[PDB]
This record gives C-alpha cells, structure tokens and sequence, in this order.
C-alpha cells in the first residue's frame, strides 16, 4: 500500500510536469512564429533546436504527435487523438483523487466546450504514465488480491 | 578594378561566417540539443548576363540545420515505445526485490 | 564527440554491471536469490521447502 | 521609409510601384503605378469559410455502446477530428468533428462548434460518409456549421468537405488533413522585399498580407535619358518613353 | 540506441573534423589578405604617375 | 466490406525424395496494400528507391542530366548554374552510362 | 505459387479425411497472403497432407 | 538468433531466416507458431486424456 | 521578502519609430524625439511590434 | 568580437562544468549528498543580422 | 536497506561518470583554448594591414 | 585541389571508425551471443583528376 | 560442449590478435595526424612568400 | 537425389550441373571432393559394421 500511494502521488507530480512542458513549447513556437515573421527566411535553429527537443522530452512522459501547424508551429496530439495546444497557448492540465475508486490519484484535462473529465484511465496507454498505469492494473491489483484472497 | 578590394573583402566576408558557423558548431558539441551547421555561399558560375565571368557572384547563402527529420520523429516514437516498456519493468523491479529478500 | 565516448563508457558500465553479478553471486554463495535469478526453480524450492 | 512611413529616395523623392487594394489585397495592374507605403495597421479579420479534412477509415467499427453521442460520449465515438475557425468578426471559435459508424463501407460523423456554450452540441450524427470496396472513399463530402454568435459578433458560417480518402484494409482508423480558410486579425511585425518586386507584410495572426510591388521603365534609346543630379534621371524624347515592366516580365 | 546512433551521426559533431575545416579557414582568409595585400601595392604603383 | 479475392495457387518446382526429408517453403504472391509512408533511398545514377509500409520495396525515380557539343562555350558570368550557348551546343540529355555522362 | 517437397515412404495416416486440427492428417503448414480488387489485404492458411 | 535458439532450449523448433511477421519456425507437430501479430498462445489445460 | 513571501511591481516602456536612421541621436549613448523619426509609439516588452 | 565571445563563453561552460565535477567527486562519499550536474543552453539569439 | 539501496542507487555519486566529464570538458576547454588562439592570430594576420 | 587536407582526413576517419570496431570486438568479448566483427578498407571513390 | 566450442573457435572474440590490431591502428591514426601537419608547414611556407 | 552439386545456369536453357569430377580447386573443390570421398565412404564404412 505505501507502493500504492507512491504511484499516486508520482501521477499527480506528472501531471503538473506535462503542464509545464505544454507551456514552455508553447512559449517557444510563439517565439519562432514571430521571428520567422520578422526573418525573412531567417533560421534562428538554435530556437528550432530547442522547441523540438523540448517536445521530444514531453514525448516520453505521454506517447505524442506534435501535429503541425501551416509553417510556424504545433498544435499537440496525444497518442489517441486528443489535442491540447493553440499557438502558444496551452491549457491547464489537474490533479485529482479518483472520484470513481476513491483510493487512486489520477488527472483532469478539459475541453473549454464545456468542462472538464477525471480521465478515463481506459486512455492511459501511453508510455510512462501509461505505464505507471498498466502496472497498477493487471500487476500491482492482481497480486495485490491474491495476498488477500490467501490471507 | 579596386572592386578587387571589395571583392576580396566579400571573400573576407565569407571567411568570417565560416568562422562564426565552425565557432558555434564546436562551442555547442556537447549541448543537450544540436545538430551540424554547415556553411553555404556562392559562385560567380554560368549564370547568363552582359559581363562574362568577372567576380560578380561569391557571397554567403546563410546556414543549414543538419538534422534527419523523418528519423527524429521516428525516434520520438520509438522513445515512447521505450518509455512504456522501461517504466513497467522498474516498478516491476520494486517487487521482485521483496520477493527477493 | 558523443557517441564514441557513450560507446566506450557503456562498455564499460555493463562490464561493471556483469562483474556485479558474478561479484554478488559468489560472496553471498547462493546461485538464486528472485525471480529476476530464477524466474522458474524457485517455486519448487517452495514446494521441497 | 519618412515619417509619414511613404517610401522614399535621400531627398524625398517618392519611391513608386503598383499598389495591392481589396481582400484578399491583389497588386492591381488597372491602375498607374503610386508611392507604395506601409500603414501601421493589423490584418483583416480574416473569418472561417471553407473547411476540408482527409479521413482515411476502417469500416468494420461495430456499433458503440453509448450512441447518440452529445456531450461527453466516450463510448459513442471511434475518432475525433478538429478544426478551428473564426467568426465573421474575426474572433475564435472552434469546430470539433467526432466519428461514429456502423455501415461496412462508411462512416457516420457527429460535429460540434466546441467553443460556443449557447448552442449545445447536436445528438445526432451530422453526415454520413461513403466509401467503396475498392479502398477509396467516394461520396459524403458536405457538412456545415455556422459558428454561433456569442458575444454580438456576427457568426461565421462554413462547408466542410472530407474528399479522395483512401481506405485502411483492417483496423487502422486514421485521419490525417487540416484545412480551414480564416484567421483571425492581428498586428503587423515584418515587412520585407522580394525579387520580384512586391513587398509583403505579416501579422501577429501568424499569417500575411502584402501590399506593393516596384515597377521598372525601360527605353528605345538610353542616351537620351538625361540626369539631373541626384542620380535621377529625366526620360527625354530622345530617350523615347518609358516602357514598364516588373522584374520578371521578360526583359526586365 | 540504434536510432540515436544513426540521428546523431547526421547530427552530432566531430572535433576532429571542425578543426580540419578551421586550418582550411585560415588558408581562405590569408589568401584574400594576400590578394588586397597585392591590389593596395598596384594602386599605389599606379597613384605613383 | 472489400471484394473476396480470387487467385490461382501455384505448387512450383515441388519434388518427391526416394531418401528425403520433409519441409514446405515458398511463396510469391502479387498484392500489397495501400501505400502511406515517407521512406525512400537515392543510389548511384540518380535512381530512387524505396522500402515500403508493406515492409517490401519499389523503384520509382531518376534525374536527367545534360551534356553539351563543346563543353566550355557556356554563358559564364553568375551565381553556381550554367546556362546553354550557341557556341557550346544546345544540350543533349542523358543518365549517366554514355560515356558523356 | 507455395512449393512443397517430401518423402516418398512414409505410413500414411489413418484420418478419412483430414481435420482443421486433427494433427496427424497434416505435415507442414505453408502460408499465403493476398489482397482483393484493389489492396485490401487477407492471409490464406493450407495444410498438406499423404 | 540466440533468442530462438533458447526457445528451441525449452521446445523443439525450426529455425531458418526469413520474415513477414513469420519464421521457419515450425514445432513438433507440424504446426507453425510464429506468423504476423498471431504469434500463437499455448495454453495450460487439465487433460481429457485423463 | 525576508518573510518567505514575494511581490512583483516592475515594468518600462519601450519606443519604436517609423524612421529609425533618421533618430536624433545626441551623442552620450541617447536619442531623442523628433518629427523626421516619428512621433514615438510605445509599447511592453515582446508585445507586438517589440 | 562576437567570435572571440563564443570561444569564451564556452570556456565559461567548460569551467562551471569542471568545477561541478569537481564538487560532485570530492563529496562523494557524504552522507546525505546527492550527485549533481551541471546543463548547458544556448545564448539569447535573436536577429538583426540578414 | 532494500529501499536505501533504491535512494542510493538513483542519488549517489560514482567514480566513473565523472572522470569521464573530467576528460570530455578537459578536452572541449582545450578545443575552445584553441579557438581562441587561432582566431586572435587571424585577426592579428588582418591587422598588420 | 583540396586533396592535400583531404587525403589526411579521409584516413583520420576511417582509422578513428576501425578503432571503433575493433573495441566492439573488445568491449563484448565475455558476453555470449556476439560474434566477432571484421572491417574492410578501400580507396575512395575517383574525382581522379585527370587520370 | 564441443559443438559450442566449435561454434566459438569461428565466432569467439581471441582477444589477442584484437589487441594487436588495436595498437598497430593507433598508429596509422598518429600517421594520419602528423601528414596533416606537414601540409600545413607546406601551404605555411607559401603563404609567408 | 541425396546430395547438392554444383550448376552452371546458361539461361537460355536451364541449369547445367557441371560434372564433378572437374572441381580440383581449393575451397570449393576440396569441399566437393571431402563430401565425395571421405564423408559418403565413411558413412558406408560405418554401415557395413553396422
């Protein structure tokens, strides 16, 4: 169980983590926009360089596609086909406590149609927290309910 | 004529960007994030006009980024795929200790 | 450059790694100590235990 | 460029060209040539149109549990595409497409416009699409949605058309196009000149508008053009009169 | 890693590859010094009459 | 939903051993799927090809090149690109196995 | 076009006919893809049998 | 190579070069395991031979 | 703070102007406003123009 | 100039990376000390230069 | 002791990695040194004329 | 010509690569599974001058 | 056991000749190194003309 | 039937396995002519024990 409230807490701390990645990528296609605007075919790669790298970072944490805008930068894909980024906006993602088995941590994101959903953790197959993930469910539980079915 | 001057001085030119591109490509070797910077300029060839070959067209075209897109994104991929696996075997490490003991 | 100097250095850290192993194996005395030394015997030293 | 930012020679002699009038603005040949400028102005508010999105399917979808799919129908829909769009006075909206099928060489697809809170996202599937066994999509290609009005701004409205998809022989559902017309406005931070002669600006919509082009003479006779100081030069009879011509135009 | 290795070798940089280019930099820049060393003295000469 | 496709299946080259062993492998076969992948390769003459999403290969390129009567009569005077004289003769195409290639 | 080669002396099996899974009414499973009208693809499976 | 090559270890299996999500890997009763994704599953069973 | 706590309270204003060569400079690293250069249009910093 | 200005600032790295190194191997052994490292990243470019 | 040798794992210092930090920026401060030296010695080759 | 440079660097290189596979000979060694690796050398390719 | 041996005999790292290889490159790599030199005192004693 | 022997495929008309009484050389030749002599008379010899 202390395992178990590891792995929740590590979530949430992911969460903030995806966050702040979200924004800094969007802060850097702002700037590339702008500069290209003003370049004249200009190449600042050292700013392309970082963008990228800093999206190839991101990547790990959930699988990504960082879908293109026309020429100057991103709008940002999840695995499954959602999508999370204008420009250089990027919208807030939140930690929960599961309202749907209360003893798991586990994030929000939105659609500002709307409002927002306490994720269906069916989604979470991408690769670290979706590893996190899968760990918890067929591994950490069903060990978990053997022990307590012997005792 | 004394153009030579000015021309020489635009071979000048290109000497100090190829000096500004190899200073950035080896200041930078070891940065988290980099790629091959490799210097472009041009040539007074073939080019149809009124003159011959004088020295009308040697100057700077400007810098490439050396960087294999396609298997970057690939490669982004692939670190996801290694992510997932990398993750689950760790926290299956943390049992297997116990059960180690 | 980096990946000469990764290529070497990793060569040596799974030289380290596989000395670790034979290191632990032969101060503790025991060839199988887990799953990860004995995915498959293991339950059956449960079972004759 | 002077303080009134006309484009000028070192004594103020106005640098003249072909200017770009209208939305989208085209370089006018149906006028004579005037000193080009640059306003210190944002772009046009620029509104959603026309969209297209590419969808490349599998047909074999069985029926999802919870259809109709509104609002929050995550076992309704099978893929979800996205395209974002502006108001016809300029401001932003944005239309979410979301896919659902049971029709073994088709697809059916809910829509909504996933900014606006005064309209509610229809419960019903909003187009129906074709494809055939020769793997290629062949009919469905209209949807449309007008952007609601929210904040007194005029709605935009829009057609959405899903063309020439080639079809996914097992299983891999995938959607790969973006294509919508509009931006929104957006102040101006470049201004460059081009071989060609045209000058174009670009806006912090992230997109461009361009507004000039440099029209050059030509003669029968060049000695007969006479300076006049200033490296300025007066087309004379005995120079003939002038011929013009961008860079570009043959001999020019 | 096999990825990584074939990316960076498009990528990444060789220090002894960018010093060869940087001796090449020097003969450039000292060969058009030359050739504005020679045009100085041939306008000089000229100026002389 | 696609049409049930039909074929003739072909049992080439089988043999019976008087002292043998026994094994079944061969095919060929004909189709492949639609194609959605960027992966290509230049080689040698400026011919183009590809390994594929059907994890297979194709062919589909070549550059032409260009050669003269008399190679140094070219315009000469700009920017790294040739151009064609009357003096040089107007060009004659090819890929490069003709010995002006 | 699968090719197959064999031994002429073998004890042929006492199976009248051959069953999908019934393993000693086959020898060798060979494999064969193919894509319909215009490449949708399918996978063809055979069993061989004395 | 060195993976089948163990797997032979635990189960017979044949072992020659080729690909398509497949392997001339067949086992000890003609049957082939490896082919595409349906990379065949065996299973543990009480025995209806007794 | 030195009571664990912050505050923010800060910011300049930027120029920017339709002739820039044109600026009267007056020596001593400084400029000035004129009607040649443009009026001065100001601004935050990265905002827009700046 | 601006070359000179790259070949020392990277000196700078180089030194702040040496140190860093340094510290790290000379406490290494302290209980409670966790190793540390030390990043690089490129300067402010921005362009007014073609 | 089993989750000190997790902390430890994961927090500790090593002998290895950074000796090899100890060569590999030895060996970029004394590339940027020769930077340094031979761009001064071309500016000086210009400025003697 | 550049050669003079060029022949210096294209050996540079190619030493610098078959150092690196003979390592790959060492650094596995004790690991079973690997098998020796062997590299081959040539000239380069002819922008022959003139013959 | 012979078999494997068999197989190693091809296969198997020797670990001598390997060794010997890896001086005998080291210097035609110092070989490639002082060439480059040499060409630069040549284009050094052009230049200084 | 038991045995591989070497062809030459002039193919304009089909494979021509060339006699092996023809292959002297070295690698290739001694390989064909250790199968010929000394592995099929071996395998006899043991036989004729047997």
């Amino acid at each position: 169980r202390d395992q178990d409230k590891q792995v929740n807490i590590a979530i949430g701390s992911s969460v903030a983590q995806i966050n702040n990645y979200a924004k800094q990528i969007a802060n850097l296609n702002d700037q590339i926009s702008r500069m290209t605007g003003v370049g004249a075919g200009a190449s600042p790669n050292d700013l392309l360089d970082q963008r990228d790298q800093l999206v190839s970072e991101l990547n790990k944490i959930v699988g990504v596609e960082v879908s293109v805008q026309d020429g100057g930068t991103y709008n940002l894909t999840m695995a499954n086909g959602y999508t999370l980024v204008q420009g250089s906006t990027a919208r807030q993602l939140a930690a929960v406590p599961s309202s749907a088995d209360p003893t798991r941590t586990t994030v929000a994101y939105v659609d500002e149609a709307a409002g927002n959903i306490e994720i269906p953790e069916k989604l979470l197959n991408t690769g670290s927290l979706g590893g996190l993930l899968t760990f918890r469910s067929q591994d950490l539980d069903q060990t978990r309910n053997t022990l307590g079915q012997l005792a | 004529m004394s153009s030579l001057i000015n021309h020489a001085m635009s071979g000048l030119n290109a000497a100090q960007a190829a000096l500004n591109t190899v200073s950035n490509n080896i200041n930078n070797y070891n940065v988290a994030g980099y790629t091959r910077q490799t210097t472009i300029l041009a040539q007074a060839n073939s080019t149809l006009g009124a003159g011959g070959w004088i020295g009308n067209g040697v100057y700077v075209s400007g810098v490439q980024r050396e960087y294999d897109a396609f298997i970057t994104n690939q490669l982004r991929g692939a670190q996801n795929q290694s992510s997932g696996l990398t993750t689950r075997y760790e926290q299956m490490s943390k049992i297997d200790n116990l059960l180690a003991d | 450059t980096q990946m000469m100097y990764e290529q070497n250095m990793s060569g040596i850290t799974n030289s380290q790694a596989e000395w670790m192993k034979l290191g632990e194996q032969m101060s503790t005395g025991k060839r199988v100590t887990n799953p990860s030394d004995d995915p498959i015997a293991a339950s059956q030293a449960v079972v004759l235990s | 460029l002077d303080e009134n930012r006309n484009l000028v020679n070192m004594q103020g002699m106005q640098l003249t060209g072909y200017p770009a009038t209208g939305t989208p603005p085209t370089i006018q040949q149906g006028a004579n040539p005037a000193p080009i400028t640059i306003p210190n102005t944002l772009m046009a508010a620029k509104s959603t149109t026309t969209a297209s999105m590419q969808i490349n399917l599998n047909s074999t979808d069985p029926v999802p549990s919870k259809t109709p799919f509104s609002v929050s129908d995550a076992d309704s829909y099978n893929k979800k595409g996205t395209v974002t769009v502006y108001d016809s006075q300029g401001n932003a909206h944005d239309m979410n497409v979301y896919f659902v099928k049971t029709k073994d060489n088709e697809w059916a697809v809910y829509t909504h416009d996933s900014s606006d809170p005064a309209a509610t996202a229809p419960t019903t599937a909003s187009t129906t699409l074709k494809f055939n066994e020769n793997g290629i999509l062949e009919s469905g290609g209209t949807v449309n949605i007008t952007t609601g009005t929210i904040n007194g701004a005029t709605a935009a409205t829009f057609s959405l058309s899903f063309l020439n998809s080639m079809q996914q022989n097992t299983g891999a559902n995938n959607i790969v196009a973006t294509n919508q017309n509009g931006y929104k406005p957006g102040d101006l931070v470049s201004y460059q000149i081009n071989n060609d002669g045209t000058v174009v600006g670009n806006y912090s919509n992230e997109q461009e508008q361009v507004l000039g082009q440099i029209v050059l003479a030509n003669f029968a006779n060049n000695e007969g053009l006479a300076s006049q100081g200033d490296n300025v030069w007066a087309a004379t009879q005995a120079s003939g009169v002038a011929l013009l011509g961008t860079a570009g135009s043959g001999n020019f | 890693k096999q990825l990584y290795k074939q990316q960076q070798s498009v990528s990444g940089v060789n220090l002894d590859e960018e010093y060869g280019n940087l001796q090449r930099y020097q003969q450039y820049y000292l060969a058009n010094a030359q050739v504005l060393q020679t045009a100085n003295a041939l306008f000089d000469a000229l100026l002389n009459i």
